[PDB]
């Protein structure tokens, strides 16, 4: 059976196992000639009574679709003989940002650091712009390159969105400890936000070192998110009234908002202090989008964004 | 890759059926049963036109690659269209497809037993085909289609529901009966489509008052030589196909 547009994937050969996850296997490995290294990860096929994934489906019309600096590239799809396996192929990455920030030993300075989100949230800005949601921000799926050149990554849980009648997407989604206070409530009407929530855990991890909101069940999460943004009333979020859960669930009321406080004693500089606080932003509506905080006052004062060797 | 699956009129000629021992007008015949059998098919299944159109050039492409000799288009459009419903987000279940498109090929035919040997083969052979599509096509599955750019010209130079649809219609047609999907991009052939949709209609969109004509709107690549071949090819198959035409025809 003659097949030109999809390669076997021989043609790269093998080097180590590189991550565990929901994905699960993903390889490094070698061109066989040029000696161009990648990443390889299976298309997963655990018991498919429905031919090929729709999942997967899903994940590579978007890896095909978004092309940009700050998104992993998709190199292309490979194969292995008949009597059968598909195999993503991307253009290899170095490093994760919780591999970094879980070494004590790699350390980064604010100009540095201003960088890391000026690539990821510019990242967010193309995705976004492109009609698309990760779904699934964490400093894992936050992959830089040997040059130091920031990467987003991990797009299976990813999906379109839709301007409009009121949405119905799906609520399970994102890490607990990433996830915005919207899902958490039951909301299945969301947009580009949920992202930029998992962007402000994200950064303050830059200087905690450390994931900031560690909630073992759903309603620890969420008293917890209570206890760092203050509480969820309907002055600070209008109309969250009208949500099921806001009820029925537990919420914790006598509770202001500590987060500049909480996090003054790791990031120093009052400008990063002042756009974690407009990320971790309770209501949707009044949370910052891609676009304004890029032309945020951390991102244009000094010491500036500079290129990442350390 | 811009160009991948665009090709000239000779390498059309000579293509994989050519190769195996299929006249040029017979491999026609196949190219359109199996548009009309994923029409047929899809809408029994209830898929919107989109995805059948999706499917129809998932086929087209597929065999600028395969030979009919090698692959029935009875196998393959099933599968085709399988794959074509779940990129579409109108995601229909493989014994659903499967139970569907045997009704299609045999209309007096009882279905197989599902616990059967010979149902449990055809499922896995259609779940095998369609990931033999997918090699094919290099997991390329995002098709833009004419109808997108259809209402680019429709509404912006302003005419009626009788030519808005009419324009509609040519664009559909053009996938059953044309291979102008691997040859002419995506709005080139939105242009043929609404040329012939004014001539059916003896509409005469105006010469803009640049010293312009609509097409240029739509893409500058386009010249009134092509669309007048073009419009004529397409005029020509729609006058062999029986009874299509009725659809579109004026009976005042
Ligand atoms: C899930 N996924 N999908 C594509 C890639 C992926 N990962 C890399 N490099 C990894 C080296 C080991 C570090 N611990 C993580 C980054 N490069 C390119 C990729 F596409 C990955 C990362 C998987 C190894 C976790």
């Amino acid at each position: 059976v003659e097949c030109p547009f999809c390669d076997e994937v021989s043609k790269y050969e093998k080097l180590a196992k590189i991550g565990q996850g929901t994905f699960g296997e993903v390889f490094k490995a070698r061109h066989r000639k040029t000696g161009q290294k990648v990443a390889l990860k299976k298309v997963l096929m655990e018991n498919e009574k429905e031919g090929f994934p729709i999942t997967a489906l899903r994940e590579i019309k978007i890896l095909q679709l978004l092309k940009h600096e700050n998104v992993v590239n998709l190199i292309e799809i490979c194969r292995t003989k008949a009597s059968g396996s598909i195999y993503l192929v991307f253009d290899f990455c170095e490093h994760d940002l919780a591999g970094l920030l879980s070494n004590v030993l790699v350390k980064f300075t604010l100009s540095e650091i201003k960088r890391v989100m000026q690539m990821l949230l510019n990242g967010l800005y193309y995705i976004h712009r492109n009609k698309i949601l990760h779904r699934d921000m964490k400093a894992a799926n936050v992959l830089i390159t040997r040059d130091g050149v920031l990467k987003l990554a991990d797009f299976g849980l990813a999906r379109a969105f839709s301007l409009a009648q009121p949405n119905r997407y799906t609520n399970r989604v994102v890490t607990l400890w990433y996830r915005p206070p919207e899902l958490l409530l039951g909301e299945r009407d969301y947009g580009p936000p949920i992202d930029l929530w998992g962007a402000g855990c994200i950064m303050a991890e830059m200087w905690t070192r450390s994931p900031i909101m560690q909630g073992n069940t759903e309603q620890h999460q969420l008293a917890l998110i209570s206890q760092l943004c203050g509480s969820i009333t309907p002055e600070v979020w209008p109309n969250v009234d009208n949500y099921e859960l806001y009820e029925k669930l537990e919420l914790v009321k006598g509770q202001k908002r500590k987060v500049k406080d909480r996090l003054k004693a790791y990031v120093r500089d009052p400008y990063a202090l002042d756009l974690i606080d407009k990320l971790l932003v309770l209501d949707p509506a009044q949370r910052i989008d891609s676009d304004d905080a890029l032309n945020h006052d951390f991102f244009w004062s000094d010491p500036m964004p500079s290129d990442l060797k350390g | 890759n811009n160009k991948r699956w665009y090709f000239t009129r000779e390498q059309l000629e000579n293509s994989p059926s050519r190769r195996f021992g299929v006249d040029p007008d017979k491999e026609l015949s196949y190219r359109q049963q199996a548009a009309n059998l994923l029409q047929d098919m899809g809408q029994r299944l209830n898929v919107s036109q989109l995805t059948i159109n999706t499917a129809i050039v998932y086929m087209h492409r597929f065999y600028m690659i395969q030979s009919f000799t090698r692959f029935p288009g009875n196998s393959v459009a099933p599968a085709a269209l399988f794959l074509a419903a779940k990129v579409e987000g109108q995601p229909k279940k493989l014994e659903h497809v499967i139970k569907v498109a045997h009704t299609c090929l045999h209309p007096q035919e009882s279905l197989p037993d599902t616990r059967s040997e010979a149902y449990l083969q055809q499922v896995q052979d259609l779940v095998i085909l369609e990931s033999i599509i997918l090699q094919t096509l290099g997991f390329e599955l995002t098709i833009d289609h004419p109808h997108t750019h259809v209402v680019k010209c429709t509404q912006l130079v302003r005419a009626s529901k009788d030519l808005a649809q009419t324009s509609y219609f040519m664009a559909t047609n053009s996938l059953h009966l044309t291979t102008f999907s691997l040859q002419y991009t995506p709005p080139v052939v939105a242009c043929v489509c609404i040329h012939l949709a004014c001539k059916w209609s003896n509409w005469e969109i105006p010469v803009s008052t640049d010293g312009k004509h609509w097409w240029e709107y739509v893409d500058a690549t386009v010249t009134l030589e092509l669309l007048d071949e073009l419009t004529h090819e397409l005029l020509q198959i729609l006058e062999k196909t029986p009874n299509r035409l009725k659809r579109i025809w004026n009976w005042r």
